[PDB]
């Protein structure tokens, strides 16, 4: 129940692992979704793989 | 980012490589050639394009 601007994240120039699976990273701004689930985390470097 | 099918500020806003490349991208370190103590700002980079 809110509008998502994924360009702020995609062009945030602060990430390093912005991989997308099943959706083109550049096409979130066009697609509409029933809901998102954002899972918070804190893991080590070698383990981001 | 210098390889076909990729994205990023260089791959999207500097120099796009088509998905059907035939060639090689060769690169090496240039720490002792291109860097100076006070900073070498002679290499320019864009972050914004239409």
């Amino acid at each position: 129940n809110c509008v998502a601007d994924y360009s702020v994240l995609y062009n945030s120039a602060s990430f390093s692992t912005f991989k997308c699976y099943g959706v083109s990273p550049t096409k979130l701004n066009d697609l509409c979704f029933t809901n998102v689930y954002a899972d918070s985390f804190v893991i080590r470097g070698d383990e981001v793989r | 980012q210098i390889a076909p099918g990729q994205t990023g500020k260089i791959a999207d806003y500097n120099y796009k490589l088509p998905d059907d490349f035939t060639g090689c991208v060769i690169a090496w370190n240039s720490n002792n050639l291109d860097s100076k103590v006070g900073g070498n700002y002679n290499y320019l980079y864009r972050l914004f394009r239409k």
